[PDB]
């Protein structure tokens, strides 16, 4: 066992200090308001999971009645509205090309939809099998590959085209339910109930780098526009940032008043903002550097579950339990 | 698992004063177009109210 | 902004088919089965999970049947009633014991009631031999008013239990209007 | 002296009415997590309420401060005609919120199916049509009063007396309150038995029962005694309570129930 | 997807004519519905159209007051009626299907069309025939007297290139977006009020004639058309 004792020997070696004696040089980005300027209301029960396109002018989200909806956020029209197959979903994709809309839950198969068709409607355009456990994320790769993480200590990389898997990865002894995807698409992050963050690679299949900074489960995730860097969320009201290189723990974000977990995180393209989502009914927006409190976000009576910022960072929309999607700016 | 950890003591890590160095430069120089760190103009605004 | 106006009209044709949907979602009431459970749904009648949808007496229930528990009764906050099974025949027992605990006292299941049944009334009664294992005892009538005793004890410490005896449809119908009979009074503060 | 205090209670009365009701009416409307059909009768009576007192109170407040009618007779006769109505109009607003709590209560599993937007549509048309027949079509036509009345009032055009005729009293008073009284009390005890029996199960509603029975008879049953055995400065005292009820009706009924009180606070908080 | 037109004849004029449109492949209750007359020496004029939901009704300025339409889902057919008709009305009618949502295709498909014999912003083609040559780039221009950009950006004309005999097909939508089946070589672009088409390379299928449309109001007027020869 003295493989992880000189593992992390070699880990403390290169760190020499810590950050925070030179983030004090920064100039703070103060106190910031961002209320909200739209409502997309509409919504039948409490909304799981919701993703933007990459227009940042349309998104998808799911709810608890068994409908996903598509709403264009700009003039507040639902684009389009269709029934699940099944009445339970956990996760929503949008593809980077548009055409194609990813869910999954309880069912336990994956469903993809096709919305661009000769005819007005869509339909389930393949229906995907493989998992024993609940969907937890499906985020897409291309318009042929996409990687899913369940909860059978498994997540699995599929090609859309021939309908089986592709490539597999058992890394995580616990039932993954975190998954992010890098900017670059060729890697990434993976996070279950045992406090494991643990790199992937689509090419090889193999993980690169693992990490332990939490205590409780990995419940949210994202990734660094830089895309050397990635934060984690945790039951235990801390988000803590490693890196690609060092793999160490660099910022540690602590609030006696949020101990609740913590659903969602998410990033700027700047980098020097972090919305994440609490169970008070809030979302306080922490600063990325400077490790203090840097907004409120009090606008829903309900918990939030997840949020996600467009992809030019025009807008934050936090979808929440009291069927309500907030637009922030 | 042995595999695991062989790799992992060979990940030729860097250190941690040279990827904060990296990351502050990165959030100072992006931090000129995005929203949410400056008032924007209503103008600019994609949506009015 | 002529195909404006025509987008406007499909965003009220969505919104009338949502209106619709939300009173055919609120004619209806969702049960959550835990586990005699093929016996119990093919009653209820008369591949990871069952969805059942079942009318009486012009009411219509959703009956949901599905480590791996966690996030299901994390995000199975909004269901009306939770109807637990455990076979009698049964160690198997202890461990329905733990998971009962372990689901009664939730943070979040909270004002959400549950329903107990005990099956296998009759394999139980051919067997009478519990009381080998279970010193606490100190004939079948005696036997399960025990085997009941303490799993009352562990269900008591807003949601309440209801004790059943295994005809099944109108218990869980009368259990039910109960609920939601208490939930409206509450509401008002009349209990 | 005392004239100087019961002005300011009367201002005092009618700005805390209208106030309250606007109030929850815009906490209603900005809140649109709020749609529910019990809110909507809740509104509804709100706005019942607020025509009550911006017609009635302030009409009333200024016949007894002048001491005397500065207006006509078709002015007098409208002012009786929208008290009439709004009156009744809040009275059967009360009755349809006392009927869905009791289809509620009763009958909880059928409740959603039973009771929809289009019911409580139907039931609000219905009261509202009813009261206008009741008040406002034999006022203005004639029947409402007889011959002398009249003939007194044309001969004396600075004072108007509001004295009807006793089949007209009787059958205004019985559609306005005798049926909905009944209905609000067989309602109010079948679902105070219905708590009684689930809280002995369980094992105060009785003291809400009660406030509300009380809150609606002892200051509306006077008036209509008045007004049935006698006719087969009081009334001053009567219309004064009738109007404190009205205003203070929606007061307990927003905040007896659980989906107003939050809205109170926020209204509370939003100052 | 089938769109099948039924009717038409010769008939005495100011009678009433009956024309049915089915649609045999698409859910059409979902659609918003296009009637379009074609003369036998003239382009395409804008007749009707019917929303999605039947909501809103529009009609040609030309002929208000002696034209009827209305659509059966169940019956998955639309039906056409004409009352005091003229003897102008000698021409080919085109039903066709529409559907509008962000970033939509409207006028995707063209029926085959059926043939019946007895203050607006407008577009002139000044060209008419101009010859080309196999392998050379081809220019074609449509001017608007009125300016097509809206608040939004988005200008709103289309493209309907009409094939020598068989009914239009949808080249380009929005003066910007690449339909779904249409060789790419087809580009267009402008700045408001000149529009210009290019092509690459042409073959026997790319002959045909070019009509100009504007969706911006609803006068929905159509343009001349030119005409090329190999
Ligand atoms: C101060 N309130 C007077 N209310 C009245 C007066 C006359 C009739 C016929 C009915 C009602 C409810």
């Amino acid at each position: 066992e003295q493989l992880k004792n000189q593992i992390r020997d070699a880990r403390k070696a290169c760190a020499d200090a810590t950050l925070s004696q030179i983030t004090n040089n920064i100039d703070p980005v103060g106190r910031i308001q961002m209320r909200t300027r739209r409502t997309l209301r509409g919504h039948l029960a409490k909304i799981y999971a919701m993703h933007w396109g990459t227009d940042s002018r349309l998104l998808v989200s799911a709810s608890q009645d068994g409908k996903l909806i598509i709403w264009d956020s700009y003039t507040t029209n639902k684009v389009h509205a269709i029934p699940l197959r099944s009445s339970w979903v956990m996760t929503c994709a949008y593809a980077p090309s548009g055409n194609y809309v990813a869910c999954g839950g309880l069912d336990n198969i994956c469903s993809i939809y096709n919305l661009k068709t000769r005819e007005g409607n869509v339909r389930v355009s393949r229906e995907l099998a493989g998992h024993t456990g609940y969907l937890s994320c499906c985020r897409f790769l291309d318009d042929n590959q996409i990687v899913t993480s369940s909860g059978d200590t498994t997540c699995a990389l599929w090609d859309i085209e021939t309908g089986q898997q592709t490539t597999t990865f058992t890394g995580h002894t616990g039932d993954v339910m975190s998954l992010s995807l890098a900017p670059d698409t060729r890697l990434f992050v993976s996070g279950a109930c045992d406090a494991s963050a643990k790199l992937w690679d689509v090419r090889e299949g193999m993980c690169r780098q693992t990490f332990t900074g939490h205590e409780s489960d990995i419940n949210a995730i994202c990734f660094f526009p830089n895309g050397n860097a990635f934060a984690t969320g945790s039951d235990d009201a801390t988000c803590r940032l490693f890196d690609l290189r060092a793999d160490q723990e660099l910022m540690t974000y602590s609030h006696d008043n949020i101990i609740c977990g913590i659903t969602s995180v998410s990033f700027s393209k700047s980098g020097r903002l972090l919305l994440a989502g609490y169970d008070d009914f809030n979302c306080n927006v922490w600063d990325a550097l400077k490790a203090d409190r840097a907004g409120v976000l009090a606008g829903h009576d309900n918990r939030v579950s997840c949020l996600g910022v467009t992809d030019d960072g025009m807008a934050v929309a936090t979808g929440s339990w009291d069927s309500f999607l907030k637009i922030w700016n | 698992l042995v595999e695991q950890l062989k790799m992992e003591a060979n990940i030729d890590r860097i250190k941690v004063s040279k990827a904060a160095a990296d990351l502050m430069a990165y959030c100072e120089a992006h931090a000129k177009e995005d929203p949410l760190l400056t008032p924007v103009p209503a103008s600019e605004n994609p949506f009015r109210e | 902004s002529a195909e404006d106006k025509a987008a406007v009209e499909r965003s009220k044709m969505i919104e009338k088919q949502i209106q619709k949907d939300k009173q055919i979602y609120r004619a209806t009431h969702r049960l959550l089965l835990l586990g005699g459970k093929n016996t119990i749904v093919k009653q209820m009648r008369i591949s990871g999970i069952f969805e059942t949808k079942f009318q009486v007496d012009k009411v219509n229930f959703h009956m949901f049947d599905v480590d791996e528990r966690r996030k299901w009764i994390q995000c199975f906050n909004d269901v009306t009633a939770i109807i637990f099974v455990t076979a009698c025949s049964s160690n198997r027992l202890r461990a329905s014991l733990k998971l009962f605990d372990s689901i009664w006292n939730n943070k979040w299941l909270r004002d959400t009631s549950v329903i107990l049944f005990l099956n296998k009334q009759d394999l139980l009664a051919e067997k009478i031999r519990l009381e080998e294992y279970f010193p606490e005892f100190a004939e079948v009538i005696r036997a399960k008013y025990f085997i009941r005793d303490e799993f009352l004890r562990i269900s008591t410490a807003k949601h309440y239990c209801y004790p059943h005896f295994t005809e099944n449809i109108r218990r869980v119908f009368n259990d039910c209007r109960d609920i939601i009979q208490r939930m409206h009074l509450r509401q008002y503060e009349l209990l | 002296l005392k004239l100087v205090l019961k002005t300011l209670a009367l201002v005092t009365i009618i700005s805390s009415a209208v106030f309250g009701n606007l109030l929850v009416v815009t906490s209603v409307i900005r809140h649109h997590k709020l749609r529910i059909t019990t809110n909507y009768f809740i509104v509804s009576l709100a706005l019942a309420d607020t025509l009550v007192a911006l017609f009635a109170m302030t009409f009333n407040a200024s016949v007894t401060i002048s001491g005397r009618w500065l207006f006509n007779q078709t002015v007098c006769d409208f002012w009786n005609s929208c008290d009439v109505l709004f009156s009744t109009a809040s009275i059967m607003h009360l009755c349809c919120i006392s009927v869905d709590r009791y289809y509620a209560i009763i009958k909880p599993l059928e409740y959603p199916t039973k009771i929809t937007g289009r019911t409580v549509a139907i039931m609000l048309t219905c009261a509202w049509v009813s009261s206008g027949l009741i008040s406002f079509i034999p006022i203005f036509l004639g029947w409402y009063t007889t011959n002398e009345h009249l003939v007194y009032k044309v001969e004396h055009p600075d004072e108007c007396i509001f004295v009807v005729n006793k089949p007209y009293a009787i059958i205004s008073s019985s559609v306005s309150f005798w049926i909905p009284c009944c209905i609000m009390l067989f309602t109010y005890w079948r679902i105070y038995v219905e708590a009684t029996r689930q809280e002995k199960m369980l094992c105060k509603a009785a003291k809400t029962l009660g406030i509300i029975m009380g809150a609606f008879i002892l200051c509306w049953l006077p008036f209509f005694l008045w007004y049935v055995s006698i006719t087969m400065l009081v009334v001053d005292l009567l219309f004064w309570i009738g109007y404190l009820n009205s205003s203070l009706n929606p007061v307990i009924y927003a905040y007896f129930n659980r989906e107003f009180r939050q809205a109170f606070k926020e209204t509370l908080q939003a100052i | 997807v089938q769109l099948v037109e039924s009717g038409g004849g010769l008939v005495q004029p100011g009678g009433s004519r009956k024309l049915s449109c089915s649609a045999s492949g698409f859910a059409f209750s979902s659609f918003g519905m296009h009637w379009v007359r074609q003369a036998p020496e003239k382009g395409l004029e804008w007749v009707a159209y019917i929303s999605s939901g039947s909501g809103t009704i529009y009609y040609a300025d030309t002929v208000k007051g002696r034209f009827t339409i209305s659509r059966d889902d169940p019956k998955n057919t639309l039906f056409l009626q004409m009352t005091s008709l003229r003897s102008e009305d000698t021409a080919m009618y085109y039903c066709v299907r529409s559907i509008y949502y962000y970033g939509s295709s409207p006028f995707d498909f063209w029926g085959q069309g059926t043939t019946l014999t007895v203050s607006d912003i407008v577009m002139t083609q000044a060209t008419s025939s101009v010859p080309v040559t196999p392998g050379e780039s081809v220019s074609i221009s449509c001017r608007s007297s009125k300016s097509l950009l809206h608040s939004n950006g988005n200008t709103y004309l289309y493209w309907f290139l009409q094939r020598p005999g068989q009914s239009p097909q949808l080249l380009i939508y929005r003066m910007s977006n690449l339909a779904s089946g249409v060789p790419d070589r087809f580009s267009g672009s402008g700045s408001g009020t000149a529009f210009t088409l290019t092509i690459s390379r042409l073959e026997a299928e790319d002959v045909g004639v070019y009509y100009c449309m504007q969706h911006l109001e609803y006068p929905l007027t159509f343009g001349a058309g030119t005409k090329l020869e190999l």
